[PDB]
RNA sequence: UUAAGUUAUUAAGGGCGCACGGUGGAUGCCUUGGCACUAGAAGCCGAUGAAGGACGUUACUAACGACGAUAUGCUUUGGG
RNA sequence: ACCGAUAGUGAACCAGUACCGUGAGGGAAAGGUGAAAAGCACCCCGGAAGGGGAGUGAAAUAGAACCUGAAACCGUGUGCU
RNA sequence: GACAAUGGUAGGAGAGCGUUCUAAGGGCGUUGAAGCAUGAUCGUAAGGACAUGUGGAGCGCUUAGAAGUGAGAAUGCCGGUGUGAGUAGCGAAAGACGGGUGAGAAUCCCGUCCACCGAUUGACUAAGGUUUCCAGAGGAAGGCUCGUCCGCUCUGGGUUAGU
RNA sequence: CGCGAGCUGGGUUCAGAACGUCGUGAGACAGUUCGGUCCCUAUCCGUCGUGGGCGUAGGAAAUUUGAGAGGAGCUGUCCUU
RNA sequence: AUGAUGAGGUUAAUAGGUUCGAGGUGGAAGCAUGGUGACAUGUGGAGCUGACGAAUACUAAUCGAUCGAAGACUUAAU
C-alpha cells in the first residue's frame, strides 16, 4: 500500500523516460494556409 | 457496432436525433465515433426514401424525430416530407455513398476528434 | 444525521448575551474577564 | 544575437508544460509554430503565445531575419504555488498544489 | 576472398564534474516595537449618571485615532 | 557586557485581530524599493496578463512579492562516463 | 641525546578551538565592511587564512571579561520542499444539433428535439441565513474540467402597510 | 500447526443478558447459552503477461538449428487365451 | 488494455453504403373479401433482419512526411 522507501531522483527519471509526447502529423495544405494535421480538413488559416 | 458510451436506449435516442439533424441542415459537426455510427443510420434512411412507397414511409418514421423545417417562402415541411422529397430526388441515380466524413482537429475541452459529416 | 447547534436567535441571546450575564454575579465575572483581555465583542 | 521572451506565473504546472516544450526546442522558428498549433495539450496555446513574443522582439528590437531563426532555449521554471486545501473524508483536509510556471523561450540565428 | 581471432562505434536514458537559471526565505545588517529597572509624581472613579461601549460626526469614507448633534470640533486666556 | 522579527509582550504590521468554539474559553501568521518616487513617458508582442526595447536612478537580476537571497527542490546546457 | 609510554564505553583529569557581548589598546572599510558563492591554501584537531565573484555598510585584531556559546537524531517545534505520481479522485442522473457570442466554446446565450421529477426536483411559508436579491461591467483568485458565464469580483440599484 | 495487505469469521479474550457453580459482596469460572464493526489507491523485490532501447563488425526481408527450459506421465472394467 | 500482431491504403475490395444471398422471425403494411362484431381469409414463405457470404468503387483509405547501409583491425590459407 505505501512505499517502503522513497524513490530517488535517479529512479524517478528512469521511470519517466517513456513519459514523452510525439510530434503530430504536420502536412502542408497545398491550396492555401499553414500546416494541417495529416488526413484532416482545415478550419482556420488554411484552405483544406 | 459501437456502443458510444451509453445505454441501449440512450444510444438509440441519440442516433436518430443525430440522423434527423443531418436531414435538416445537411451537414453537422459531431465527434468521429458518433459520425461513424450515424453514417450507417442515415444512409439506410435515404434508401427508404428512394423507394417512396407507403410501407417505407412508415419505416422512415420509425427513426425520424418530429422536426419541422422552415423552408423558403415561409413554407413548412416535416423532416419526413423532406427526406422523401428532396434527398430522395438528389440520389435517385447513385447506388450508395450519400454521406462523407471530413476529419478535423481535436476539440479544446477534450481530445475528441471533431468531424463534419456532410450529405453527398 | 442531525448535528449539534441547531441555531435559534432567541435562545442564543437569552442563555448568553448581555442581560443574562448581568443578571448573576458570576456572569459579570465573565464580562470583567473579557474587558481585561481587550476582547472586542462581549457576551 | 539572441531574442528572448518570458511568461511569468502561468497557472499551468511545470511538469505539464515541459512535455510540449521538449517538442519544439532546437527546431527552427517556423516549424516550432506548427508543432504548437497541432498538439492538443493545454500548454500549446501558451508557449505559442510566448514564441510569437520572442520572434517579435527579434524583428522589432534587434532587427533579425525572422524567417531564419532557430529556438535555442526552451525551458520552464517553477513559480510560486497557490496552496489550496481539499476536504476528503472524516474532517480530514488534504493539500492541493496549484503550481505555476515561468515559461521562457529564446530564439536566435546562430551568428555573432 | 574465405576463415580464425581481437577491439570498437550506440546513449533511449543514467552517473559524476562544471556552468547558468528558478523556487525558497536561512544568514548579514537594520528598527518603529518590546524587556528589566532607577529616580520623581501619583494611585479609586461613579446617581452632577462612572468604567466600558454602541451608533454617529470630514467634500468624496472603508477602518483606526479624534470628537458627539455646537460632532474629523466651539469659545477664551497664554505660547507659537 | 536586555531583545533584535521562529527573538523581544500574544501583538514592531489598522491583536486579544483574522480564525475556532453553543458557550465560557482558545488564539495566530504577517518589519526592510531607493538618498530622493525620480514608481518605467513612448515602441513592439499579447484579449489581458506578461514580456522585449527605450527611459529614471550610483545600481531596475533596487520594479513595488521590490536590501542581501543559503540549502532542500526544480530545471537547461554540457567535459568524462 | 638516550629510554619509556600512547586501543578503549560509564566515568575522572588536563589542554584547547570557535560563537555573541563588554573593557582597554591598536586597527580595517564606497579605492567596497559583514554576509554569500567558488577555489587545487594552512594548522595535529575543533579551525584559520588568502584570492575572485556577489554584496552595498559596517567589521576585525590584541589582552581581559561576561555568557541565551557550539545539534543529527527527542513518533521534537516552526517553516519551506519532495517522494508516491501525472497515480487515486473529479460527489448518484441524458442529452443532441443548429444559430449566436467572442483572444478563445463539449460547458455562455437563443432555438428545436429528446429525456427526468410531478403527494413533487412543483408551488407557498416558517426557522435559520444575512444582501447572496436586481442591473450593467469583469475573468486574476473561488467553481474538483472549461468559461466569454456565476451564489465570484467591480460599479450602481432594490424591501413603502390604520386593516 | 503453508497460505486473511487472497476470502470467510462458525470456534475464541470485548462491552449485553441467562443458567449451573463459587463468593457476604462487587464479581468470578475458563462451565455453559444467545447476541456481537475483518482497514489499506502495490513503492521495491518476486511472479503473470506485454512493449521500447541497444548489442549481435554492412543494412534488410524470410525460413530455421536447438544450447537449453517447460508441459505432459493416472487408471479401471470387459472379452479372448 | 495500451501498444504490439495481422488484413488494407486508389494499379485499391480495407471498411461503410448499395445489390444479391445465407440464417433468423413466421405471414408485413396497404387493399380486397367474409363476419353485426371482436376478428378471419386472400393478396403473399409475406415483410423485416446487428455482427455472416458474394458482388459493386457509391463514400472514405488524400497530398505528404520521417527513419534507414556504405561494410574495423589482426593473422592464416587462398
Ligand atoms: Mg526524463
Ligand atoms: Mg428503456
Ligand atoms: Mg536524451
Ligand atoms: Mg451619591
Ligand atoms: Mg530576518
Ligand atoms: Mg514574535
Ligand atoms: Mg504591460
Ligand atoms: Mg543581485
Ligand atoms: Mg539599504
Ligand atoms: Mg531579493
Ligand atoms: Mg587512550
Ligand atoms: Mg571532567
Ligand atoms: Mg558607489
Ligand atoms: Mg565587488
Ligand atoms: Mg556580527
Ligand atoms: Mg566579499
Ligand atoms: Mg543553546
Ligand atoms: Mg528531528
Ligand atoms: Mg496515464
Ligand atoms: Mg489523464
Ligand atoms: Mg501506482
Ligand atoms: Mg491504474
Ligand atoms: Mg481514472
Ligand atoms: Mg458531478
Ligand atoms: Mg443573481
Ligand atoms: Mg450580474
Ligand atoms: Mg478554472
Ligand atoms: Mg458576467
Ligand atoms: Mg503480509
Ligand atoms: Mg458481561
Ligand atoms: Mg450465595
Ligand atoms: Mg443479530
Amino acid at each position: 500500500a505505501v512505499p517502503k522507501r522513497r524513490t530517488s531522483k535517479t529512479r524517478k527519471n528512469k521511470r519517466r523516460t517513456h513519459f514523452k509526447i510525439s510530434v503530430p502529423g504536420m502536412t502542408e495544405c497545398p491550396n492555401c494556409g499553414e500546416y494541417k494535421l495529416s488526413h484532416r480538413v482545415c478550419k482556420n488559416c488554411g484552405s483544406y | 457496432y459501437r456502443k458510444l458510451g451509453r445505454t441501449s436506449d440512450q444510444r438509440k435516442a441519440m442516433l436518430r436525433d443525430l440522423a434527423t439533424s443531418l436531414i435538416i441542415s445537411e451537414r453537422i459537426e459531431t465527434t468521429e465515433a458518433r459520425a461513424k455510427e450515424v453514417r450507417s443510420v442515415v444512409e439506410k434512411l435515404i434508401t427508404l426514401g428512394k423507394k417512396g412507397d407507403l410501407a417505407s414511409r412508415r419505416n422512415a418514421a420509425k427513426t425520424l424525430r418530429n422536426v419541422e423545417i422552415l423552408n423558403e417562402d415561409e413554407t413548412t415541411q416535416t423532416a419526413l416530407q423532406k427526406l422523401f422529397g428532396e434527398i430522395a430526388e438528389r440520389y435517385t441515380e447513385r447506388q450508395g455513398g450519400y454521406t462523407r466524413i471530413l476529419k478535423q482537429g481535436p476539440r479544446r475541452g477534450d481530445g475528441a476528434e471533431s468531424v463534419i459529416i456532410e450529405l453527398v | 444525521v442531525k448535528r449539534t447547534y441547531q441555531p435559534n436567535k432567541r435562545k442564543h441571546s437569552k442563555v448568553h448575551g448581555f442581560r443574562k450575564r448581568m443578571s448573576t454575579k458570576n456572569g459579570r465575572k465573565v464580562l470583567a474577564r473579557r474587558r481585561r483581555k481587550g476582547r472586542k465583542v462581549l457576551s | 544575437m539572441e531574442a528572448k521572451a518570458v511568461a511569468r506565473t502561468i497557472r499551468i504546472a511545470p511538469r505539464k508544460v515541459r512535455l510540449v516544450l521538449d517538442l519544439i526546442r532546437g527546431k527552427n522558428a517556423a516549424e516550432a509554430i506548427a508543432i504548437l498549433k497541432l498538439t492538443n495539450k493545454a500548454s500549446s496555446p501558451v508557449i505559442e503565445k510566448v514564441l510569437m513574443s520572442a520572434l517579435a522582439n527579434a524583428e522589432h528590437n534587434y532587427d533579425m531575419n525572422t524567417d531564419e531563426l532557430v529556438v535555442k532555449e526552451a525551458y520552464a521554471n517553477e513559480g510560486p504555488t497557490l496552496k489550496r486545501f481539499r476536504p476528503r473524508a472524516q474532517g480530514r483536509a488534504s493539500a492541493i498544489n496549484k503550481r505555476t510556471s515561468h515559461i521562457t523561450i529564446v530564439v536566435s540565428d546562430g551568428k555573432e
